[PDB]
DNA sequence: CAGCTCCCTGCTGGCTCCGAGTGGGTTCTGCCGCTCT
RNA sequence: GAGGGAACCCACU
DNA sequence: AGAGCGGGGAGCCAGCAGGGAGCTG
């Protein structure tokens, strides 16, 4: 008796993500995670 | 255009020709399946210039049970049509001593003609027809079945059969397009042969009123 | 009469509402009777073309003599007559029925 | 299609409407324009009203002293080659509207010249539309040239007739609206052929026109068919659409019922509809009418 | 009498395990639905790539609407038609829609497949807040769950958008009622009165109450409508 | 059928407020009355109404939203059954304090989270011996009543499951989760 | 549906309407209550105290740069051309209410307690308030114009956020 | 039981399996028996406690 | 395109189009009071009829905060580059021909709209 | 030939209809003050 | 062995 | 003196105001 349920929001990362896109990009995702950045 | 003109003046006299043979007249085999390249042989093609003239279109045609009985169709050329012109027709029609006869109007006329027609009614019978409404045979449609025009005897036989009197049947519009097809007046009666689903066939009678 | 038919019904439907179910009542004949359809009938044509003659003349709606009459009556029973013909058939019932 | 079916069909055919819901014409074609799809659409495009504003992209008021020495100078050329008032409509049209409808230029001329008797003077070239009309020969004209141009954007005929506002082509997959023939074998075989289907009636002018089937080409107007055809028509239209209203189910009700509605609907010569004003103007006694509606009225009538 | 006494001896029920299906016709019906979801979602991409194409006489929004409906009744009437092919011959379910007694197969399609697409004046769920059919959706949401589609069978249970979309399914269904009875009395009414006099003649010709003649014969054939029967005419098909 | 209705379980009817101590709030929180401005400053600034009177203009509408928001949400000088919706692409601010608006609470959900936590479980766990209720959870800025024109403006979650990221994401920016 | 709040007194209902096509163009008039025949929306500016154009159309649009808002107003402006001052408007308004007047005072102040007390009361019902009620007029007319464009969108009558709810108190 | 319209705790399947843990037909299913002749019905009718109440509409 | 009203600065009131013959040229004349004023433009009354094609200046930039919006990240800023952006229709009447997605930046201080 | 007459058309206002059949209930008539003793 | 009307509301098929 | 009398929709039809034609002095 399971209830099939979910949603999708039509449309129409296809992207060459290199090293440091892919690690801006990943804080850009989770920014608030951050206590310490060390020296950067 | 020329051609759009003389196309539809082709068509108009084919469907007044029909109405002439439906109503009894004598109309010939070949005026009744002539073709539009035999109207462009026996009339013009440029209207506007006047190679057909409408004048030049009026038709003459006489009773099949009375050669002594005969019908003018006239095609008056002026687009609204009014006492002055009608009065030129009926003076022809008392000077070729016709009784019947058809104008075919190309707009309309005026409401005074109208009212003029109904009055000499009694003594010259002239009916008006739009070129929009003779444009084709409505008779031919397939909703249209089949009408007839009862002779007296015929109706006088219908009603003793019957035992009916006049008003008990059925009623047809003076001013049905059918009834201005065939030329018919208050107190003739139309049979009206259709077919049926249940019967095969049924058979109607319209007064008309 | 085929003729007739395909004038009155052009979309060729054959589906038509008629009074006396025939196909059912030489069914019911066929099984009163105890016909066995393997043998040679004793019918005889000449009889299914007189007796589907003298029944049309006894199906009346119209009444009178009256050509009127006579025409009404015609018309007012095409249908099954047709119908009529065309289910007892000298070929149909010697061969089908 | 948004044909009107079911109980309010039952309600515009019992009461005789003069406007239906949705008139509609089946308008089926005589001769190889009934196979071919082009002609079918010379056709549908003969036959669905076009004004001006269907294929004009903008309209302007510009103000030409000297039309030789043309302001908007993108049409300098064409002018300058043709050689009033100082006033000038400026129109462009949409050259995809302008293609669809296989209008021509110099029929949008003439007919805005025939509209408007010719007395102002329309000049036109391109190769980015323009159409330049000024007037030839108290008041203001700019009031006079806008009402000219909102005569021309909305009461203008460049093709079709006026009361039909769109055509349906389609081919039926269904014998019901198809040229059901008999062939020389004696057969009944189906013919697919292209039929129309528009959203106004005009029945005399649709039924006149070439290439039309004038025998099969048909309305649900029922006034309409009465006012073309005749009393025996509409009453054979009458018993076509009660049919399609009822059957529209499945269900059936026999033919009798339906023949008795629609010769008590046309017995007297004209659309007696199933209403006060159709049942009350008979001829039958004061008694059944004041039972049947406006009691009062009747009787004192009566 | 006799069947009533052969139906204590047999007994007939309805259950639970009627509403059941196979876990593979579950699968399927769930794949049903994804494989139409995902036809949706390529409907609306096309639409958005300005790449539908708009049929004659129909606007770009009716053409996709008529697509999007199209693809979602097929998919109720696949789901529907993999169940109730499904169903052993004991089910109760089967049994009384087969006998015709009680259910259309529309009914088995909802108890155990797919409920379906939610309807209100014939076009799905309207926007009635500001272009969002519930306020759990995005704004221009056009898939199946947001205007109306019901992809849970009333076993499973209902979603409660679902829940909603369907009570204005049903509200619309009541609403035809409540207000067609009136019009259809109205009309009941007038058919009545126009033709309560018209009879059968002893001449047999059909007249109203004036003695005017409606039919010369009643149905133009004389003929009672009880006994007539449906036959066919055996020489309007044939071929010579 | 469909005229006469019935309320739902937990929606209540508003009853009424003073529109006044929102309209000092407004004077004294950078809002322009329309009795002090010039109309070319209405082109770009956002008009706002109260109980439907359009009172001034403002040109920083997140931080006016917010402040209000933030105001209702602590039974400030915001009463919880004052309205305010903010029509973004029209550039308005409705705020409502009549009576007979229709609202519900519903729970708040920011950067997609519930403000509802275990503590206020617990602590409505023991409703009778800690005074704990449901207005403490109003004052909590946890539950907000919303009404029909500010449910236009806000994403509901019909469950907390909805708020918790999907393989395809529907929403990420829910205001508001159903209880 | 106009109504002063916290006071209980029946609602006063005005209409800004914009004519049917099928004139030059669109006109928008104004049903006031109390005003039995339709008042073209220019003349109501001006009685309410504003002579210029400027001044009403910067009441009724905000932006200037916007060519269409303007197209549209236009025949309302020329329309009541012949109207330029306050007290003409004011007997213009006047001379059609439900008790006219045969003095041109007695039409003036007909129309001025029409336009101050009945004419949105909610906005103000006191004097010096002609600048929030010709404000609030200018909104309607604005979005009577965003509608009539499809800039904005029609309103829906069975949305309950349009609806309020009289329970015991309100009725009582 | 609970039966709160949106549960996903509680699914036929579930109340199935509980059913059956009790040593009946997991669908609700039973053997009745024909109380005039005492003769097992062939069909296993679905039988459990259903809540109705009586309308004030009496005859 | 459209060309705007013209405002007379005398009595503050509307100006009209007027030719005058003298120079025969076209002046803009207030008829409230005698200012008068010649025309820089030409045009006079325009209309657009299919020229619909421009919905941008209709969308407001302020969008890209609505909650109920759909955010998408496959569909980056030109002037920007953010990845997040907003996706909608135009809802117009004048815009049912057409399901066109309008999108605009997420990110402040951009405002950049566009389409496909 | 200008002004008058005389019938088609467009408009607005008026008018009349809105399913059948059942239970049950409350609340109203009637609305109060007088002129005579 | 038979002494109210009307208005309204709710409900039933 | 209290008792009693008085005082909403939908759709069709009909009349009147506008035309456009014809007519006469
Ligand atoms: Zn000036
Ligand atoms: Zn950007």
């Amino acid at each position: 008796g399971r209830r099939m349920n979910s949603k999708m929001q039509v449309y129409s990362l296809p992207k060459m993500m290199t090293l440091h896109q892919q690690c801006i990009r990943v804080l850009k995702n989770n920014i608030d995670s951050i206590f310490e950045v060390g020296g950067v | 255009d020329d051609e759009e003109e003389t196309y539809r003046l082709w068509k108009i006299r084919k469907t007044i020709m029909q109405l002439c043979h439906d109503r009894g007249y004598l109309v010939t085999q070949d005026e009744l399946d002539q073709t539009l390249e035999e109207f462009k042989a026996q009339f013009g093609d440029k209207p506007s210039e006047g190679r057909p003239r409408r004048t030049d279109l009026t038709v003459l045609v006489a009773h099949n049970d009375d050669p002594t009985d005969q019908m003018f169709v006239f095609f008056p050329e002026e687009p609204k049509v009014g006492i002055k012109t009608i009065k030129v027709y009926c003076q022809r029609m008392q000077e070729e001593n016709i009784t019947r006869a058809l104008i075919v109007v190309q707009q309309g006329m005026t409401p005074s003609a109208k009212q003029s027609l109904v009055d000499m009614a009694p003594k010259y019978i002239l009916e008006q027809f739009l070129q929009q409404e003779l444009l084709i045979n409505i008779t031919e449609h397939e909703l249209v079945p089949e009408h007839v025009v009862m002779t007296k005897e015929e109706v006088t036989e219908l009603l003793a059969r019957y035992k009916l009197r006049e008003n008990q049947l059925p009623r047809i519009q003076a001013g049905d397009p059918v009834a201005r097809y065939f030329g018919i007046k208050r107190g003739q009666v139309v049979k009206i042969i259709r077919p049926s689903e249940t019967a095969g066939r049924y058979i109607t009678y319209r007064l008309v009123q | 009469d085929r003729e007739v038919l395909r004038v009155i019904f052009p979309t060729g439907d054959s589906k038509v509402v008629l009074p006396c179910n025939l196909l059912r009542m030489i069914w019911n004949a066929q099984k009163i009777f105890h016909i066995n359809p393997r043998l040679p009938s004793d019918l005889h044509p000449i009889k299914v073309v007189e007796g589907v003659k003298e029944l049309s003349k006894k199906l009346v709606i119209v009444n009178g003599d009256d050509p009127l009459s006579r025409q009404a009556q015609e018309n007012a029973t095409l249908l099954f007559n047709i119908h009529l013909r065309s289910t007892l058939c000298s070929r149909r019932m010697a061969e089908e029925f | 299609k948004n044909v009107t079916l079911g109980v309010p069909r039952l309600k515009e055919l019992i009461n005789i409407s003069k406007k239906p819901k949705t008139p509609s014409l089946t308008v089926f074609l005589l001769g190889q324009s009934a196979r071919d799809a082009e002609r079918a659409k010379d056709i549908l495009c003969r036959l669905e009203h076009t004004t001006l504003r269907k294929v004009t992209a903008n309209t302007a008021i510009y103000y030409d002293p000297n039309p030789q020495s043309t302001v908007v100078a993108e049409d300098q050329e064409w002018v300058n080659v043709y050689y009033i008032s100082p006033w000038l409509l400026r129109v462009e049209l949409d050259r995809k509207h302008m293609t669809d409808r296989k209008l021509t230029m110099e029929q949008i001329a003439e007919k805005i010249n025939a509209g408007f008797g010719d007395d102002l003077n329309c000049i036109f070239n391109d190769d980015k539309l323009v159409l330049r009309i000024r007037i030839m020969n108290k008041m203001d004209d700019d009031v006079f040239l806008r009402c000219i141009e909102s005569n021309m954007l909305t009461d203008m005929t460049l093709q079709g007739i006026e009361q039909i506002s769109k055509v349906y082509m389609h081919l039926p997959q269904t014998d019901n609206k198809k040229k059901i023939i008999i062939t020389e074998d004696g057969e009944f075989k189906a013919l697919q052929e292209w039929i129309l289907e528009t959203d106004g009636v005009s029945l005399m002018r649709v039924l006149s026109e070439k290439d039309v089937d004038p025998v099969r080409t048909t309305s649900n107007d029922i006034v309409e068919i009465f006012t073309v055809l005749g009393i025996e028509a509409v009453r054979k239209a009458l018993e076509r659409e009660l049919y399609h209203v009822i059957s529209f189910d499945g269900s059936y009700v026999n033919y009798r019922h339906l023949a008795l509605l629609c010769d008590t609907m046309t017995c007297r010569g004209h659309l007696m509809a199933i209403t006060r004003h159709g049942v009350n103007r008979q001829d039958t006694g004061p008694l059944m009418k004041c039972s049947f509606e406006e009691t009062v009225d009747v009787l004192m009538e009566a | 009498t006799v069947i009533n006494n052969w139906l204590l001896i047999e007994g007939h029920t309805i259950g639970i395990g009627d509403s059941i299906a196979d876990s593979k016709t579950y699968q399927d019906i769930q794949n049903t639905i994804k494989k139409a979801k995902q036809d949706v979602i390529e409907v609306i991409e096309k639409a958005h790539n300005n790449e539908l194409e708009p049929t004659p006489g129909n606007t770009l929004r009716q053409t996709f609407e008529n697509q999007v409906n199209r693809i979602l009744n097929d998919a109720r009437d696949k789901t529907g038609s993999s169940a109730q092919k499904s169903l052993s011959e004991y089910n109760n379910f089967k049994s009384m829609v087969v006998s015709g007694a009680k259910g259309s197969k529309i009914n088995i399609s909802q108890v155990i497949a797919v409920v379906g697409q939610q309807n209100v004046e014939g076009k799905r769920i309207p926007f009635g807040f500001k272009h969002r059919t519930l306020p759990h959706f995005i704004k221009d949401d056009y898939g199946p769950e947001s205007r109306g589609f019901v992809e849970n069978s009333y076993l499973a249970g209902l979603t409660p958008t679902e829940f909603f979309f369907h009570a204005m399914g049903g509200r619309e269904g009541l609403i035809d009622t409540a207000v067609k009875t009136a019009e259809t009395g109205y009309i009941q009414r007038r058919l009545i009165k126009s033709m309560e006099s018209v009879m059968v003649k002893y001449d047999a010709t059909v007249r109203n109450s004036i003695n005017q003649v409606v039919q010369l014969r009643y149905g133009e054939d004389g003929l009672a409508g009880e006994s007539v029967e449906f036959q066919n005419l055996a020489t309007l098909k044939p071929s010579n | 059928v469909g005229l006469v209705k019935n309320l739902a379980l937990m929606a209540y009817i508003s009853v009424g407020s003073q529109p006044s101590p929102i309209l000092e709030f407004l004077e004294e929180w950078s809002m322009e009355n329309l009795e002090e401005i010039s109309p070319a400053a209405i082109a770009d600034a956002t008009k706002i109404f109260v109980n439907g009177c359009w009172v001034g203009i403002h040109k920083d509408p997140e931080q006016l939203m917010n402040t209000l928001r933030k105001l209702r949400r602590q039974m400030d000088i915001i009463v919880s059954e004052v309205s305010m919706i903010r029509d973004i692409r029209e550039r308005e601010i409705r705020i409502y304090t009549d009576a007979g608006r229709i609202c519900r609470p519903l729970l708040i959900v920011e950067k997609q989270k519930l403000l509802l936590k275990k503590r206020h479980i617990d602590q409505l766990k023991e409703r009778e011996y800690n005074n704990y209720s449901w207005q403490d959870l109003v004052a909590s800025g946890v539950v907000e009543y919303i009404d029909t024109l500010e449910e236009e403006t806000v994403m509901l979650a019909m469950t907390p499951d909805d708020l918790q990221e999907k393989e395809v994401a529907y929403c990420s920016t829910y205001t508001h989760c159903e209880i | 549906r106009s109504c002063l709040e916290n006071s209980s007194r029946p609602t006063s209902t005005i209409w800004v309407s914009m004519l049917a096509r099928g004139a030059i163009g669109q006109r928008i008039v104004a049903t006031l209550p109390y005003i039995k025949q339709e008042v073209p929306i220019i003349i109501v500016f001006r009685a309410l105290g504003f002579v210029s154009d400027r001044d009403i159309l910067e009441h009724i649009i905000y932006d200037f740069e916007d060519p269409e808002m303007m197209e549209m107003v236009k025949p309302s402006l020329d329309e009541a051309f012949v109207i330029q001052e306050q007290n003409v408007a004011l007997n213009f308004i006047g001379s059609r209410g439900a008790k006219p007047g045969v003095t041109k005072e007695k039409r003036i102040k007909y129309a001025k307690e029409v336009l101050q007390k009945e004419m949105l009361p909610h906005v103000g019902v006191s004097d010096f308030c002609e600048t929030k009620k010709a404000y609030f007029l200018g909104y309607m007319v604005h979005r009577l114009l965003l509608a009539a464009l499809g800039r904005r969108e029609l309103d829906d009558r069975d949305h309950y956020g349009n609806k309020r709810l009289d329970l015991a108190g309100p009725l009582l | 039981g609970d039966a709160t319209p949106f549960n996903d705790a509680v699914n036929v399947q579930k109340i199935s399996n509980l059913l059956s843990d009790y040593g009946y037909h997991l669908r609700g299913n039973e053997v009745l028996y024909n109380g005039f002749t005492g003769r097992k019905i062939t069909s296993q009718i679905f039988i459990g406690p259903t809540y109705y109440q009586r309308l004030k509409h009496m005859v | 395109g459209f060309v705007g009203i013209r405002f007379c600065q005398e009595c503050n009131n509307m100006l009209y189009p007027k030719e005058d013959k003298e120079n025969r040229i076209l002046l803009y004349a207030c008829r409230n009071c005698d200012y008068q004023q010649e025309a820089d433009n030409s045009c006079i009354y325009v209309n657009k009829i299919t020229h619909e094609v421009d919905e941008l200046t209709q969308i407001i930039a302020d969008v890209s905060q609505d909650p109920t919006l759909p955010r998408t990240e496959d569909h980056p800023c030109q002037k920007c580059g953010h990845k997040e952006a907003v996706f909608f229709q135009s809802h117009s009447a004048r815009a049912e021909d057409a399901m066109r997605l309008y999108y605009v930046c997420t990110a402040p201080h951009c405002g950049h709209r566009w389409t496909e």
